[PDB]
């Protein structure tokens, strides 16, 4: 019927929600990556 | 990412000199009155907390009896067993006299110490 | 020559003592929080989680922000004495009738102000060491 | 509405509520037993 | 003849240093509020910008 | 007239003397310890805030999974 897994599949099935979520995740990961590079360079 | 503070730092040295021994976060030994004093405080607060959970159980069942509904509506009955067991486990003092979340808080303390060590190290390296 | 070179050490040691007292306070608070875990109230995984998060972030950000204030006040002391040097010579000019003894003691007084300002000046910047953290905790919550 | 005793009996009679409640009471009694043992041993 | 002519100078310097501490505080605060852009909480379009 | 403090003022002189150089608003250099200072502070706050955004992200997804809507309600798409 309806559960958390079905909700996750429904959110990932929609193309527009999927692409915006993936883009925001990409920005987040590149943010943490540049932060890691800066911190490593500091030390 | 994350960082353990350098070995030679005096901040964690004095931290463990005060608190004695904390399992898995520090290896130094000091005045251990802290450890068993906090352990006996943990046991006492555990006893008073048990009294308090018993009282909260009475008031919760009295409130639910005012509704007359089965399985209760003020609490999700599937979360209660894991919640109770996890909270009880985090209040169990080990042989050193500390609970799990005391170790958690000490880990947060040493992590903040390491972050401050990053900031100071960057400043001094620029200097 | 004596109080100024050591005053940062005094203020930083007292700030670190405040930090250590905060560590003791949070260490004492931790069993209360884990007792709050076992509340039959609601279904949240934190219970009274405002306390836990607030105290945890406080003690976690206290040392970094103390170092923040330390370097900030180190930078502030020089700009402060430079403010003082820029302003003093003209602020005292008309005070320097002012003949004879009045002229002599005047010099005294201006000196009695100069270092006096100096003694306040750096000190205020160094209270900045204890000013950043708590006020920062007002922002997050 | 019915008396509180009827609601208490209905809550107890339900098997799954009964097992969670007895299990949690067991955890509570073990916790207070451990606390009592520790405070007696320390002294 | 001495304290009165110079006291306002002291008070103004201390006030300007209060201002300097305030601007340093705001400079330290700026990353937090710029970080608050992500959260859409509230009716405001700035997130947590009060 | 436009808000433009004069050239000879020492307010911005000491401000830039303290904060080093900020691109486009101040010209001149001083004790640039504040520079790397704010840079490393920005990096650390960026990392911690990123962790916070992922945390609140799974909170929002868990909240919207209970309701059944898309990307929550307060959070838009």
């Amino acid at each position: 019927m309806a559960s958390k897994k079905e909700n996750l599949k429904s959110l990932f099935s929609n193309t527009r929600t999927r692409v915006i979520i993936i883009f925001t995740a990409a920005l987040l990961i590149i943010a943490v990556v540049i932060g890691f590079f800066k911190i490593r360079g500091a030390t | 990412l994350s960082f353990a503070p350098p070995a030679s730092d005096l901040s964690v040295v004095f931290l463990g000199n005060l608190f004695g021994v904390v399992d898995g976060v520090l290896h130094g030994t000091g005045s251990q009155i802290m450890g068993n004093m906090f352990g006996v405080f943990n046991s006492a607060v555990l006893a008073l907390g048990g009294i308090i959970i018993m009282y909260t159980l009475m008031v919760s069942t009295m409130n639910t009896a005012h509704e007359g509904q089965m399985l209760g509506q003020k609490w999700s009955s599937i979360w209660i067993p894991l919640r109770s067991t996890f909270g009880l486990a985090l209040l169990i003092p080990k042989a050193s006299g500390y609970c799990m979340m005391q170790v958690f808080f000490m880990w947060v303390i040493v992590q903040g110490v390491g972050a401050a060590d990053k900031i100071w190290e960057a400043a001094l390296s620029y200097l | 020559a004596y109080y100024i070179p050591v005053l940062p050490y005094m203020i930083f040691t007292f700030g670190s003592f405040a930090w250590l007292i905060a560590v003791i306070e949070a260490m004492v608070a931790a069993p209360i929080v884990a007792l709050g875990v076992t509340h039959p109230e609601g279904n949240e995984a934190f219970g009274k989680g405002e306390f836990a998060i607030m105290i945890l972030v406080n003690v976690f950000l206290r040392p970094s922000l103390m170092i923040i204030g330390y370097i900030a006040a180190i930078a502030l002391s020089y700009v402060g004495v430079w403010i003082l040097n820029a302003g003093f010579d003209h602020a005292i000019s008309y005070i320097q009738g002012y003949t004879g003894w009045a002229g002599v003691y005047a010099f005294f007084f201006s000196i009695l102000i100069y270092t006096s300002m100096y003694l306040i000046i750096v000190q205020k910047a160094f209270t900045l060491i204890a000013h950043l953290p708590d006020k920062v905790l007002r922002w997050i919550g």
